[PDB]
């Protein structure tokens, strides 16, 4: 999934 | 004491190095709920979620569970869900949440496009006209009227139980150039906007707790809270220096992970509240300051 830290 | 500290801290150069303490020392509990493959479409980020403890829990047999964690303040008398930006499946989840925990105010510190990726759904009704139902929770949303100033939006949204028939004023604060990773323009801009929904009462314990939201519910979210609630504590404290926001941080990451992305958002922070106990201390006349300050026209 997407990464919301990076 | 607060303010000695952060010049020190500026004088070494060692916000990061501060920060990453935060992030060692914080919070680790359980998110099973959140982690369990029937919800990974509920989820915006893989690396953000509610710990099991703090979730709140829709009123729902079929599938209780949302992205989104109670900040519970002890001391300072005051709770605040903190949620990711809603996705286009959990826009229904989202008012129903707001429905069942009688909030009164929304305040949302994110765009929902942002640097060319959608970052949050779009879940409030941009023109009066053109309401929005969502039937899965049996909801209806009306945009009644809004209040557009250079850097945030107040906006009136009537909310409208179709089950129970009964409606509620929902009061929508946002902060509409607060970027991604980063820092209000001012920590009077800042001041400002969060003196406005202090003002309107969407903070106050005869409602519930209001729903701050980001993208992810932890970056800008953190910083908006973390504020509130260490000026909060300045005025109930003998010593209003005694306030030490690190630790009101590691308090409230006890209850959501990853509150305050960035080294420069924690300083901001201690900016902010700095600058806010000029309120606290007595001088009411100070929120005039920052209004013209923030050039809000
Ligand atoms: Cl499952
Ligand atoms: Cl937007
Ligand atoms: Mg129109």
């Amino acid at each position: 999934g997407p990464l919301y830290d990076e | 004491e607060m303010e000695k500290e952060f010049e020190q801290i500026d004088k070494s150069g060692s916000w990061a190095a501060i920060y990453q303490d935060i992030r060692h020392e914080a919070s680790d509990f359980p998110c099973r709920v959140a982690k369990l493959p029937k919800n990974k479409n509920r989820n915006r980020y893989r690396d953000v979620s509610p710990f099991d403890h703090s979730r709140i829990k829709l009123h729902q047999e079929d599938n209780d569970y949302i992205n989104a964690s109670l900040i519970k303040m002890e001391e300072a008398q005051r709770s605040y869900i903190l949620t990711q930006g809603p996705l286009p499946n959990t826009c229904g989840h989202f008012w129903e949440m707001v429905w069942e925990q009688k909030s009164r105010g929304v305040v949302m510190l994110n765009r929902v496009m942002e640097k060319g990726s959608l970052k949050c759904a779009q879940y409030w009704p941009q023109k009066e006209e053109k309401e929005m139902i969502f039937e899965d929770t049996n909801l209806k949303l009306t945009l009644i009227s809004e209040d557009i100033k250079s850097y945030y939006t107040v906006r009136q949204l009537e909310l409208e139980n179709l089950t129970t028939q009964e409606t509620r004023e929902i009061l929508h604060f946002h902060y509409t150039t607060w970027p991604d990773f980063g820092v209000p323009e001012s920590p009077a801009s800042f001041l400002n906007f969060l003196f406005k929904v202090r003002e309107s009462g969407s903070l106050s314990p005869e409602h519930g707790p209001v729903v701050v939201h980001s993208s992810a519910g932890i970056g800008r979210s953190g910083t908006f809270c973390l504020a509130d609630t260490c000026l909060l504590l300045m005025d109930k404290r003998k010593d209003p220096s005694s306030v030490d926001i690190k630790k009101v941080l590691l308090e409230m990451r006890k209850f959501r992970m990853g509150l305050i992305q960035t080294a420069d958002q924690l300083r901001f922070s201690y900016l902010a509240v700095i600058e806010g106990a000029k309120f606290i201390m007595g001088d009411s006349s100070v929120q005039d300051q920052w209004k013209e300050l923030s050039h809000e026209d």
